[PDB]
């Protein structure tokens, strides 16, 4: 569903308290001297990330102090909260499972990993865990198509999955253990299952083939 | 003298020497790997020289379209108006398959780093916002780590590697969205903005970021400019097919028993390159339905197509589809082409701005057509409706995002007409 | 001393360096259809009616957004931007509710008038519409959301004629709506003029809901008397009874806005 | 020395933290150079 209109709730409302800390600050100003004087609105999208990280979702208290240190209408920041995927509109769980579902991800059998995943945690697609551990949402292709079906949780991206590696993934996370980032099993990032079929002798060093005048 | 089977591309001639992470990603390891070398020659050789030996290389964009890359950068070489000028590489990857530009920001950033220096010396640009998208927060990372290394070294910043260039490079992260690639939609996104292309009468060369003029390029193309410098565009030009020179990192997977990413020379037979790289489909090249070959914009095309195709850009026109990004997506025997390239079009639903009408409301009725579809809950005449939806959505779009979801439909109908009729007869008939 | 020559289905029109497609198409007389195109709003090129054939060019230019140059021929009654309207106009009209006989645009609607005139005679939709959630604004402008077209004219005319940025998008895809996200009734002394700016009966003038029907209104021009600047007024009145004040075109005294206290 | 290709080395991403993107883009900053100014501080001012 994900409903883009804002309904007032007694704990998604104006009077939410919310604000940055000191230290978040000195990030906001220097992401915004990161940009051309005169264009600060163009500060609006990390700034609002930062508001995610220190909140964890976004309130609207969050959108109308990211509009008040941007000097920018609450209406823009509104918009590129709904438009953009990753700002969570509504408060989310600790470890967001998103598992991608795209055809190159999907052909390698991703459903066997969601359904683990679903059996796991007994929380459906869309939902989060009644202790407020895991979210498990659905999502596009998140980048790593040439790995096996890949689950990102958070901040970290999981590939090669296969159901017995993110059961260990999943009940690891819930002894507080964070998993090691990266495919679970073998290949160390993209090369080749089998073996090396390129860059087996060692690379040439500074000056190789340098054009005459260069 | 002309090489007649482009492939089987050598190790001491490759852009990329660290694909897998196996050697030092930080500066020490990339000046050990010939990077960040004899920079201030090609800063102080001048823009014209470097443009003109992009030309001579004649490399094309490596981002999904095929622009000559040295045209393209040369829009930029005009005199200076007082706006600033600026650079920026587009690393969204959003497009299905695609798992390269991931790879070289997270393993070569420096020679990103330098493509970006070299790039903006020739263009005359003042800074570079290297757009990656909000998932890769480790690549960001990875990339802004090597950026701070040469900072530190001098090589970037004011005085860059002492040619007495001051250029910047800033890296904005996404927000999770596919539209988000679009060079105009990138830009307003850069902006602040939400991720809504841009209308082109007025071109970034003229009006870009902040209105300032902007020039998009791939992480690709930028990451091997500097070395397109140094070893020479001839060099460049030897490899791949006329007009299609250059090596391309193909991201090989769907049901191929190693898939992976080589970096392998243009133009490359798709089997060879299959058989070898990838380590062939799974129950051999017999068990292969389809091919999708440069990501979900470019359409699929079937295994008696697929016996023999070169991997450049003009060949792979020929076959009726793109070459696109080289994002191999390879379907077995047992696939249901007709369930995927649903997928493909519930994705681009998902991703669509939504901005102009075509897009907005075409592609959610062919998602809802081809969902139909797969449970054959229809009769022949809408495999013809759905042709010619397809065909009102190309062209009347204000980015190439609704030619990129007509396109896998337009190429599911010409390849598996029969497929459709049949599984639409199927169910016909279960339902009596 | 700067005029280039540019042809409409042959006609060659002289047009000041800058002129989009559109504006030279109104030299000769052709009125391009267009949804998203105000010619005192900003251009936007999002409704994508303009699409117009340029000759010898493979591609249906945005004629309410680019600029002629020299030597270009608007085919305006071509096959392909026939086909390119017909197109356009069956995705407009795939959501759109049938809200014809409840919808207090019908009559005076622009999206009906360029079906009958742009557009087919028939439908090949055969699945299920979209519904939005109606969206309150305040007492003056009554808002049935799921016959929006999304044309944005809403929000750049209180971006920059109103100056109050409340008004926006959220979302993406089909599902992007148009409103104010937040409850925010859109309050000032111009506001009531977005319901002239929306072309279909998604912004709608509350006071005269459900009241009259635009072909039986006879329309009287006259002069405003609320405020001193003297705005010229169109009243609508049917059987000797006033019922509703639109605004005259006269682009020095009011343009062609009221405001409220006039309307 | 020997060329070990046979292990991964970019490890370091591990290690990473919630501000880690932009605690190290906050100090990065005094490497940076004056911004250019289009003259109002605001598109609406
Ligand atoms: C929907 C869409 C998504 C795109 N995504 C990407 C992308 O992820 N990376 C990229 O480099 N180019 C992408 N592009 C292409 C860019 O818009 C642009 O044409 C290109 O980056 C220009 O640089 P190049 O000439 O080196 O390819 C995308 C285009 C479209 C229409
Ligand atoms: S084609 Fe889709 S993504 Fe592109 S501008 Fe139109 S609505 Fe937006
Ligand atoms: S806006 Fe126009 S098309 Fe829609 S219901 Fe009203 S009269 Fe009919
Ligand atoms: S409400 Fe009316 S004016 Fe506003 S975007 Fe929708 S159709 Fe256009
Ligand atoms: S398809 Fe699963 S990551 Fe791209
Ligand atoms: S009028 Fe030109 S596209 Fe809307
Ligand atoms: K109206």
């Amino acid at each position: 569903g994900a409903l883009f209109v804002h309904r007032d709730t007694p704990e998604n409302n104006p009077d939410t308290p919310f604000d940055f800390t000191p230290e978040n600050y000195k990030r906001i100003e220097a992401i915004v001297k990161n940009y051309p004087e005169g264009h600060k609105a163009a500060a609006v999208l990390p700034v609002l990330d930062l508001a995610q990280r220190q909140n964890g979702w976004l309130p609207i208290s969050a959108m109308n102090k990211v509009a008040e240190i941007l000097q920018v209408p609450p209406m823009r920041v509104y918009e590129v909260a709904t438009f953009y995927t990753m700002y969570n509109r509504k408060p989310v769980g600790k470890y967001h499972i998103q598992v991608c579902t795209t055809t190159p991800c999907m052909l390698r059998n991703s459903d066997s990993i969601l359904e683990a995943i679903q059996k796991k945690l007994g929380i459906k697609v869309g939902e989060t865990t009644p202790d407020k551990l895991f979210t498990l949402i659905e999502v596009e292709c998140l980048g790593a198509c040439v790995n096996a079906p890949m689950v990102q949780i958070n901040d970290n991206y999981y590939e090669d999955l296969t159901p017995k590696d993110i059961e260990e993934i999943i009940d690891e996370l819930k002894a507080g253990k964070i998993p090691k980032p990266g495919p679970r099993s073998g290949r160390f990032s993209c090369e080749p299952a089998g073996g090396l079929t390129s860059l087996t002798e060692p690379p040439k060093g500074p000056g190789f083939g340098v054009q005459a005048g260069l | 003298p002309k090489k007649t089977s482009f492939g089987s591309l050598k190790d001491e001639d490759r852009i990329f020497t660290n694909l897998y992470g196996r050697h030092d990603w930080r500066l020490k390891g990339a000046q050990s790997r010939g990077d960040w070398y004899k920079t201030k020659e090609i800063l102080l050789k001048g823009p014209d020289w470097i443009l003109g030996e992009v030309k001579t290389s004649g490399l094309r964009g490596r981002g999904g379209a095929g622009f000559p890359t040295g045209l393209k950068w040369s829009f930029m070489n005009k005199p200076s108006d007082g706006r600033p000028k600026y650079l920026v590489v587009n690393a969204d990857e959003g497009e299905p398959g695609t798992c390269k530009d991931r790879e070289i920001i997270r393993h070569d950033p420096h020679k990103l780093v330098e493509g970006c220096l070299v790039g903006g010396r020739a263009m005359g640009a003042r800074a570079a916002y290297i757009y990656i998208r909000g998932e890769f927060y480790n690549e960001a990372s990875n990339l802004q780590v090597a950026i701070r290394e040469a900072y530190e070294a001098g090589l970037i910043g004011k005085n860059a590697c002492g040619s007495g260039y001051d250029f910047d490079v800033f890296v904005v992260r996404g927000a999770g969205a596919y539209i988000c690639g679009e060079e105009t939609a990138l830009i307003e996104s850069i902006e602040g903005k939400q991720g809504k292309p841009r209308l082109k009468p007025p071109f970034p060369a003229d009006v870009g970021v902040f209105g300032c003029p902007t020039t998009v390029a791939n992480v690709e193309t930028v990451a091997v400019s500097p070395t397109i410098c140094r070893r020479g565009g001839a060099w460049f030009a030897s490899f791949g097919r006329e007009r299609n020179s250059g090596t391309k990192l193909f991201n090989i997977s769907g049901h191929v028993n190693h898939p992976c990413t080589v970096e392998e020379e243009m133009s490359v037979p798709l089997k060879e390159l299959i058989e070898k790289h990838a380590g062939g489909v799974i129950g051999g090249w017999d068990n292969l339905l389809a091919v999708i070959p440069g990501g979900s914009s470019t359409p699929l095309i079937p295994k008696s197509v697929c016996e023999t195709v070169l991997m450049d850009f003009d060949a792979l026109v020929q076959a009726q589809t793109g070459l696109g990004t080289a994002a191999v997506i390879v379907m077995d025997r047992s696939t249901d082409i007709v369930k995927a390239i649903a997928r493909l079009i519930e994705f681009y639903k998902h991703e669509s701005c939504g901005q102009c009408t075509p897009c907005r409301e075409g592609v959610d009725w062919m998602n809802k057509v081809m969902a139909r579809f797969v449970k054959g809950d229809a009769r022949p005449a809408e495999i013809d409706s759905l042709w010619e939806i397809s065909k009102q959505i190309e062209g009347h779009t204000i980015c190439a995002l609704g030619d990129g979801a007509a396109w896998p439909v337009q190429g599911l109908i010409r390849h598996f007409r029969p497929e459709l009729e049949e599984r639409m007869q199927q169910f016909a008939l279960q339902h009596q | 001393s700067n005029l280039i020559e540019v042809f409409v289905d042959g006609q060659s029109v002289m047009v000041e360096p800058g002129t989009t497609v559109l504006q030279a198409c109104e030299k000769v007389g052709m009125q391009i259809p267009r949804f998203c195109y105000h010619e005192r709003l900003s251009v936007a090129g999002n409704c994508r009616m303009c699409l117009v054939e340029i000759e010898k060019a493979p591609k249906v230019v945005a004629a309410c957004a680019m600029p002629v140059m020299k030597g270009w021929n608007i085919l305006t009654n071509s096959e392909k931007s026939k086909k390119a309207r017909e197109g356009v106009m069956e995705f407009l009209l795939a959501n759109h509710p049938l809200d014809c006989p409840i919808c207090d645009q019908g009559g005076e609607c622009d999206l009906q008038d360029q079906s009958m005139m742009f557009g087919s005679d028939r439908s090949r939709f055969l699945e299920g519409k979209r519904a939005v959630e109606d969206k309150n604004i305040g007492p003056l402008v009554k808002t049935i959301m799921t016959r929006c077209i999304q044309c944005t004219r809403c929000i750049r005319f209180a971006s920059e004629i109103a100056g109050v940025d409340d008004l926006g998008t959220t979302g993406r895809g089909n599902d992007m709506q148009v409103g104010t996200y937040i409850e925010k009734m859109f309050m000032s002394e111009l506001s009531g003029n977005i319901i002239d700016i929306c072309p279909v009966g998604a912004l709608t003038s509350k006071p005269y809901a459900f009241t009259a029907r635009p072909w039986e209104t006879r329309k009287t021009e006259s002069i405003d008397v609320m405020d001193a600047v003297g705005s010229n007024i169109v009243v609508s009145t049917r059987t000797g009874e006033v019922m509703r004040i639109l605004p005259r075109m006269h682009e020095d005294i009011n343009e062609e806005w009221i405001s409220d206290k006039t309307r | 020395e020997p060329f070990d290709n046979s292990t991964y080395r970019n490890l370091q991403h591990h290690e990473y933290s919630t501000y880690t993107f932009l605690d190290l883009n906050v100090e990065l900053s005094k490497f940076r150079m004056p911004q250019p100014s289009s003259g109002r501080q605001s598109p609406r001012h």
